[PDB]
């Protein structure tokens, strides 16, 4: 009666037997931007069910060494369905979302990921090793498409930050004795009303194994993490031609 | 009396603290009315 859930939202459903509850990041549902703070005059476009339902992106293996992973928004859905044709066709976007990170195995297998949304991640390089050389990273990096990218120095988040205080952002663990999935809804965050889909991505999603994946020999060695979220009172203003970035 | 021959500023001011709002619109479609065409 809290382990059990069902989201539906569009014309998509998800159900889950082994819940730990739902985060509300910072404590606040997502909406469409007020009158009090819009700035744009134009008149938004409000797709309502062909942009706000979920959206199953490509799933990633975990193994007993993997690094972790993480996505950035809006990025992930650029180019997917009718979300991504309207953030290009728009100069303008603006939405929350509601994130299903997925992961089950047995009652045989152990290990603990930590499902985190960090607002503005922005990355660092290690800065050629001696640090006297000011790289940065490739946009294939800093906006890894729906495909996700793997962290090379989780515990200091590839940013120079510490893993172990992640806690302090929205949040959910999937333990694998006691859950199998995590959802967090959040909403739109920023130092603007509406923003540009593409070149600014408001938060990153990171999948961190802290505690190892571990089992016996002989059981299951596959054990998949999939991501499946959905955009959440999506809204578009500025409309103009297709631009992909 | 005996010789009758013998007998301004269309705007002003107005405070504005702000800029103008913007009311919603929807469209119009019709003849007659046509606030895009100027004459300078
Ligand atoms: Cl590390
Ligand atoms: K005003
Ligand atoms: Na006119």
């Amino acid at each position: 009666s809290d382990r059990v859930a069902q989201l539906t939202i569009g014309n998509s459903t998800i159900t889950t037997q082994e819940a730990a509850n739902i985060v509300i990041a910072y404590g606040e549902w997502p909406e469409y931007c007020p009158d009090t703070d819009a700035t744009a005059v134009d008149k938004p476009t409000r797709p309502d069910v062909s942009v706000n339902r979920f959206f199953t992106l490509d799933t990633k293996s975990w193994a007993k060494d993997s690094k972790g992973w993480y996505w950035k928004f809006p990025d992930v859905l650029t180019e997917v369905g009718v979300f991504g044709q309207n953030a290009q066709f728009h100069y303008l976007y603006r939405s929350g979302f509601c994130v299903h990170v997925q992961c089950n195995a047995s009652k045989f297998h152990q290990g603990a990921l930590l499902v985190a949304v960090l607002p503005e991640y922005v990355l660092g390089t290690i800065a050629g090793g001696t640090g006297n050389e000011n790289s940065h990273p490739p946009y294939a990096t800093t906006q890894p498409g729906q495909v996700g990218a793997v962290l090379t120095h989780p515990y200091v988040l590839d940013a120079g930050i510490p893993l172990s205080q992640l806690t302090v952002c929205p949040h959910q663990w999937i333990n694998l004795r006691t859950n199998n999935c995590a959802t967090i809804i959040v909403p739109y965050m920023n130092t603007v009303p509406f923003d540009s889909a593409l070149n600014h991505c408001n938060f990153g999603l990171l999948v961190i194994p802290v505690v190892p994946l571990d089992f016996n020999t002989g059981a299951t060695s596959e054990i998949p993490i999939t991501v499946t979220i959905a955009p959440m009172c999506a809204e578009f203003a500025g409309l103009r031609q297709a631009v992909k970035q | 009396d005996p010789i009758a021959d013998m007998i301004r500023s269309l705007t002003a001011l107005q405070v504005l603290p702000t800029a103008a709002n913007t009311e919603a619109s929807s469209h119009r479609l019709g003849t007659g009315v046509v606030p895009a065409l100027q004459a300078a």
